[PDB]
């Protein structure tokens, strides 16, 4: 059950918001990632 | 010097990603004594 975000840092599936912070749950590291859409891509090959 | 939770050793990497300043502080050692 889901993904949203990643701690730059100690690799970590965090997840929040606005009113939330932008920090991290057990490494305290300022830095996030976004986290790969499940829409699948798909590649020419090329 | 943070936004909350405040100050922190900095790595190069971060203060790249963060916009921050690789900087350090300077402390002296100060004197008052008495002379008008
Ligand atoms: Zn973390």
């Amino acid at each position: 059950a889901t993904l949203k975000y990643i701690c730059a840092e100690c690799s970590s599936k965090l997840s929040l918001s606005r009113t939330d912070a932008v920090r991290c749950k057990d490494c305290g590291h300022r830095i996030l990632l976004k986290a790969r859409t499940k829409r699948l891509v798909q590649f020419e090959a090329r | 010097n943070e936004s909350d939770g405040v100050t922190h050793a900095l790595y190069p990497q971060e203060a790249r990603l963060r916009n921050l300043t690789y900087s350090s502080g300077l402390f002296v050692d100060v004197k008052k004594r008495t002379y008008e």
